[PDB]
């Protein structure tokens, strides 16, 4: 037997590019194929077209490349099991409000500049005596990191937000912001007021208007909306 | 300097407020409620308007009209309600002559 | 080589006069009541905001005091039934606005972030919205 | 002609954004280089990225250590193939190179005295191997891996690196024996790229992709192995191939060691904790070669698990569920996700998978690639390689869990202050012919448009089939012999290769070609030279040739022995060479180092019997 199972995919090659965007439809025999859309991906460009393109290289969902819009949600193609309904045609995108290199890939390199901005690194005051001992840190303030530091930026989140698509010139976005808020409760950093000072403009951080497409999407588990609640509290009692 | 956490701070005073004045309405009306509604209605309509202004309307000159725009009708729109609540029966008995109907 | 503001300049240059197409969004993905209540509560805000400027609008410009639309409205001897159902389209946003602007901020305070308490917390604003509003009309 | 060609001019190329290639390239550009750095994918999306258990150093946080046990510990892991004047620099450097990452914020778990949480690992021990286990594994629960890039990344944005993201690198721009820079392909726009530098470092990662099962990354093809091999100059070791003993069955995923670290343990079909017969005292932390011939041996015997008794058990239930979420918390998703396994409840099925290259370019202690002339070791000039893409060789016949990721930032720093200790920045760029790199422009346009009768897919596939049947835990010589004539073959049909994708924007078709090439290189000197070695040692057993074959007999005593000649034992390393256009592979060998950096300090560690 075989169990055939349909995949409509989202198409454009900027080597032609006046052939509009369009769909293609594929037949794949789940019986002799993966469980997860990735392997279906794979597949498909093995076997049936070498033409079709999409980020990938880990696995198990750790890297990030292959995040995509699979059934109307943003998810990582490489842990989202196939739908096994095969009256069901299974609809794949690019992730939302993108500019589109070719076929599933995005362009992402606004999303890395706006990660660049916020300083996502280790800032202490006097920082000449690095290399030298471990920075001692509780494990109370250690487990404070637990849900921020396991993001991938694999961008789901920011493109699933309403706000980051009418204003992802200017809204940072849940990633990006949820990163800063992993920064400024770090123990070890001693710049939390200067980053929450890079806030204090209309778009930075307040366009965020607690939708929660962020957190419904999120592919690790994680809580940007309520990470992006606990930046506007600090902004709201911070003193000078 | 903190010009922009300050106005996210008054936006839920006033939001807060207004629930307050709900309840008010029903227990004290009269003047002190009625003006009070027309200023925190006002502020609140206004910088709500705002808020949607700020995700929808972009480029310079689109923003400066569309916010000029939004003073004009939030000025009369405040003027109006100050004009009903002093020379007409005021917003609370307003709102309770016409659940009479 | 390059800063975070040169990149994003760079981005926009290279993109708004590439042929790159912009992927869909709106026409794609998948709905939830959370996003949908969030946009109703934008509607009820706009459409609040609509109304008081039109009353506050009418008040200037009608040639007559309140009370007389009152005694003209109230001569027409429309069905109770009808004025009812007037009521609860006039309160329903309203009530959906402010309920869920309780909600809103509880948020605010930094509770109520878990998907379930999301979903769970919606679901009673929409309860307490149909059980207000069908009180408050038959006042 | 055809592309159109643009040139750069730095101090310094680095090939690789993995943990070694950004500790080389901002590394580089602290010392005040002009550095750039090439990779095929985003930074993050390395396949350090995936790396979970941690990485080795004697900080002493559980309890007091000393380096030269890891020292000790790395040298008797490796079987005695390693190079003990590099064992001896990454060891000592080990406990200032964690230091450095946790100054960047990486976020290590903490000890109850806020220092950073050491675990327990497969091979290591106290007191020289006489007093038990050590715990010097430094971890992020179990994804030290995604924290270390991501710090690494982070801290690399404080340089003014420049950075050539989704660029393919194709061949070094070679001139008299000198490496002068790199070509490559821009992906995003179809561009050829020269980088000329006086200096070029390798960090390009391993090659586990040639086989038909591995935990490797899709994008670890050996891409810089392949571009030193069509250079003309030697690989090394190639055929040492780690099979790490837990990748999840099915899906191929890694699971931990730190889960036996932790106190998980194998069982068989019959409950049996079987490590408990093949290594009385390290048990499930015993080295990976025996832990994986071990386990293999359990399933040729009849005792797997599961509906084709083709795997074994790792058991994490007896264990507290809070040490489980705070220890182990990746791998518990992933057991569920990939296995529909709750860890609290039920084993996870695994069993051995291809994992990592012990072998790779050779360089010396100090990162610099080396070619071997007329018996004596020669230095490349300009040319450097760290990661898993070299062979200093610290890992000899057999990787230490937690030694890769001390590997990558030690040597990648390495390379980086050799370069500052040998040249000055903005000294001239070295020259290249008009035409550098024509030949790899050439062998990219023919990928392009071939139009055979075996498409890429089809060729790769059987490269990994035949691996894996002919290259696995055991091997003997007629198995190896027919897998050598298979890959001949193989190579010697990409003459038909088939592509479909004729543009040049994003065509993974063309890039899946090139990177098939560089695989098959890889493939091709590591079945050669596992087919030539006829011994048995650290992670390549001979089944025919059971005992491994030192220039002594180091299980009797030494007075009397007569030294076996250099070319009549196998104590020595593998240099494999390709001639690429032919596919011939040709073997010679070079003697292992067996000094220290200082005798007096850390006594280099005679061969003696290896057991765990
Ligand atoms: C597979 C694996 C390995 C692993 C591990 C877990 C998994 C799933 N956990 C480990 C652990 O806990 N501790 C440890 O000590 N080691 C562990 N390992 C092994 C280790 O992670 C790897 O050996 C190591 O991470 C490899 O690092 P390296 O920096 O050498 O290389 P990489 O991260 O694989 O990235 C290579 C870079 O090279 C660029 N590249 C490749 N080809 C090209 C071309 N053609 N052109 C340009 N750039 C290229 C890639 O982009 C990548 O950035
Ligand atoms: C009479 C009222 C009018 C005319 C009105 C109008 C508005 C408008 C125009 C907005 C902006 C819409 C948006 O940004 O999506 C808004 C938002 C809001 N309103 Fe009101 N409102 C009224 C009553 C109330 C009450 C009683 C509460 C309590 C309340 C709480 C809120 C909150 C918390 C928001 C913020 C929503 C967000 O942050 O996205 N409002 N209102
Ligand atoms: C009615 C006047 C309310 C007080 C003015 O309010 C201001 O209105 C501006 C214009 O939209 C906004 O840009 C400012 O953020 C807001 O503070
Ligand atoms: C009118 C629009 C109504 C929203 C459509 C509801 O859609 C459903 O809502 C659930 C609760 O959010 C989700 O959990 C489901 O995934 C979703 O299909
Ligand atoms: C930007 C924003 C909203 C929005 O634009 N949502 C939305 C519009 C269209 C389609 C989906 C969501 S509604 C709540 C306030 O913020
Ligand atoms: O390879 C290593 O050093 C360690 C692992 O693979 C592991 O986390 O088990
Ligand atoms: S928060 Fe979640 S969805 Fe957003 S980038 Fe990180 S892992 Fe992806
Ligand atoms: S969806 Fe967007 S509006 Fe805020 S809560 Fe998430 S960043
Ligand atoms: S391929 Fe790495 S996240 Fe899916
Ligand atoms: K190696
Ligand atoms: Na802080």
């Amino acid at each position: 037997t075989s169990r055939i199972k349909k995949f409509s995919i989202y198409r454009w090659d900027p080597d032609k590019p006046g052939d509009k965007p369009r769909m293609q439809t594929y037949e794949v025999d789940l019986n002799k194929c993966g469980p997860m859309v990735l392997d279906a991906l794979i597949k498909i460009k093995n076997e049936l077209d070498s033409t079709l393109t999409f980020r990938r290289s880990c696995r198990e969902g750790i890297c990030g490349s292959c995040a995509m819009n699979i059934a109307g949600g943003n998810t990582l193609a490489c842990t989202k099991k196939i739908d096994p309904d095969l009256s069901k045609t299974t609809k794949i995108y690019p992730l939302p409000h993108m500019y589109v290199v070719k076929d599933l890939v995005p362009d992402l390199s606004n999303f890395y500049a706006q990660y660049k901005s916020i300083e996502p690194y280790l800032k202490k005051k006097d920082e000449s005596k690095q290399g030298k001992e471990q920075y001692l840190q509780s494990i109370e303030d250690r487990q404070k990191l637990d849900g921020l530091y396991e993001c991938i930026l694999c961008a789901c989140c920011s493109t699933s937000c309403p706000s980051y698509w009418w204003n992802g010139d200017k809204y940072l976005g849940p990633a990006v912001l949820m990163q800063a808020y992993r920064w400024m409760i770090d123990s070890r950093d001693d710049y939390t007021e200067e980053r929450l000072a890079q806030l204090q403009d209309p778009f930075s951080l307040y366009r965020c208007h607690t939708i929660m497409n962020c957190t419904r999407t999120c592919p690790k588990g994680l809580n940007p909306g309520k990470a992006i609640a606990e930046i506007k509290k600090m902004m709201a009692t911070y003193k000078e | 300097s903190k010009a922009a956490s300050l106005h996210w701070t008054s936006e839920r005073a006033v939001s807060a407020l207004l629930l307050g004045l709900l309840p008010a309405a029903y227990l004290y009306p009269g003047p002190a409620v009625d003006y009070s509604l027309a200023a925190a209605l006002t502020l609140h309509g206004h910088w709500g308007l705002g808020q949607v202004i700020t995700d929808y309307v972009h480029g310079d000159t689109p923003i400066k009209v569309a916010n000029t725009g939004l003073y004009v009708l939030s000025a009369i729109t405040f003027t109006g309600l100050c004009y009903f609540n002093y020379y007409d029966v005021g917003i609370c008995k307003a709102v309770a002559m016409l659940w009479s109907i | 080589a390059t800063t975070a503001k040169e990149e994003m300049a760079r981005f926009w240059e290279k993109n708004t006069k590439s042929s790159r197409p912009l992927s869909p969004h709106i026409s794609i993905y998948k709905w939830s009541l959370p996003m949908a209540m969030s946009i109703t509560h934008r509607g009820t805000g706009v459409a609040l905001s609509l109304g008081v400027s039109l009353f506050s609008l009418a008040a200037l410009l009608l040639p007559e005091q309140f009370p007389h639309y009152v005694a003209v409205v109230k001569s027409l001897s429309l069905s109770p039934a009808l004025i009812y159902s007037a009521k609860f389209a006039l309160v329903f946003p309203l009530s959906y606005h402010t309920w869920n602007g309780i909600r809103h901020l509880v948020w605010d305070m930094g509770k109520g972030f878990k998907l379930s308490q999301v979903e769970q917390s919606g679901v009673v604003v929409l309860i307490l919205t149909l059980l207000s509003s069908a009180a408050i009309a038959a006042m | 002609t055809q592309y159109p060609v643009v040139d750069h001019e730095f101090d310094a190329v680095v090939v690789g954004a993995g943990g070694a290639g950004l500790r080389a390239a901002f590394g580089l550009s602290e010392a005040g280089f002009n550095t750039a750095c090439v990779t095929k994918l985003f930074p993050t999306r390395s396949h350090t990225v995936a790396a979970q258990g941690g990485i080795n150093a004697a900080l002493g946080n559980m309890e007091d250590d000393n380096w030269r046990w890891h020292f000790y510990d790395t040298v008797k892991g490796s079987d005695w193939l390693g190079d003990q004047d590099a064992i001896h620099y990454m060891t000592e450097q080990a406990p200032a190179a964690v230091i450095e990452l946790e100054n960047y914020g990486m976020p290590f778990s903490r000890t109850e005295e806020g220092k950073i949480y050491q675990r327990a690992f497969g091979g290591q021990s106290l007191q020289f191997g006489k007093g038990g286990q050590a715990h010097r594994c430094c971890c992020v629960a179990d994804r030290t891996g995604h924290s270390l890039l991501h710090t690494l990344y982070g801290r690399s944005l404080r340089y003014d690196t420049s950075y050539f993201v989704e660029y393919f690198a194709l061949d070094l721009l070679m001139e008299n024996g000198e490496c002068r820079g790199v070509i490559a392909l821009c992906i995003e726009d179809g561009t050829i790229h020269r980088f000329r530098a006086k200096n070029t470092v390798i960090a390009t990662g391993g090659y586990g992709r040639t086989y038909f099962s591995c935990t490797s990354a899709h994008t670890s093809t050996g891409d810089g192995t392949a571009m030193v091999t069509r250079a003309g100059l030697p690989c090394q070791d190639l055929e040492f191939v780690q099979f790490h003993p837990t990748g999840i069955y099915g899906a191929g995923c890694l699971i931990t060691e730190g889960c036996r670290g932790e106190g998980g343990i194998l069982i068989n079909s019959q409950g049996e904790r079987f490590m408990e017969r093949y290594a009385p005292v390290a048990k499930d932390l015993a080295s990976r070669d025996v832990v994986s011939r071990s386990m293999t041996i359990e399933i040729r015997e009849g005792r797997g698990c599961g509906p084709e008794k083709d795997h074994v058990y790792l058991q994490l239930h007896h264990l507290p569920p809070q040490q489980l979420a705070t220890r182990l918390p990746g791998i518990s998703e992933t057991a569920m996700i990939f296995a529909g396994v709750d860890v609290t409840k039920e084993p996870i099925p695994v069993l051995p998978t291809v994992h990592y290259n012990m072998g790779g370019i050779p360089t010396n202690y100090k990162g610099q690639v080396i070619t071997h002339v007329n018996g004596e070791d020669k230095v490349v000039p300009g040319l450097y390689a760290c990661g898993e893409a070299a062979s200093a060789s610290v890992h000899g016949a057999n990787r230490l869990g937690a030694n890769s990721l001390l590997d990558l930032v030690v040597f990648g720093r390495a390379c980086a202050l050799t370069i500052a200790e040998t040249c000055k920045p903005g000294e001239p760029v070295p020259s290249i012919k008009p035409n550098a790199g024509e030949e790899s422009v050439a062998n990219l346009d023919k990928l392009r448009f071939a139009d055979g009768t075996i498409r890429t897919s089809e060729a790769r596939l059987n490269m990994q089939k035949t691996m894996q049947s002919h290259a696995a835990v055991f091997r003997t010589g007629s198995i190896l012999q027919e897998g050598c004539e298979k890959l001949s073959q193989i190579y010697r049909d990409l003459a038909h290769l088939k592509t479909f994708d004729r543009g040049i924007v994003w065509n993974t078709d063309l890039v899946e070609t090139l990177e098939l090439q560089n695989l098959m290189l890889c493939a091709l000197q590591t079945i050669y030279g596992a087919e030539a070695r006829k011994e048995s040692r650290g992670a390549h057993a001979r089944e025919d040739y059971k005992l491994r074959i030192d220039e002594f007999d180091y299980s009797k005593p030494l007075q009397g022995q007569q030294k076996r000649p250099f070319e009549e034992h196998w104590r020595k390393h593998t240099l494999s060479y390709v001639d690429v256009k032919s596919g011939k592979v040709t073997l010679k060998y070079r003697p292992v180092i067996d000094r220290t950096l200082n005798e007096e300090d850390c006594s280099s560690v005679p061969p003696a019997i290896r057991s765990y």
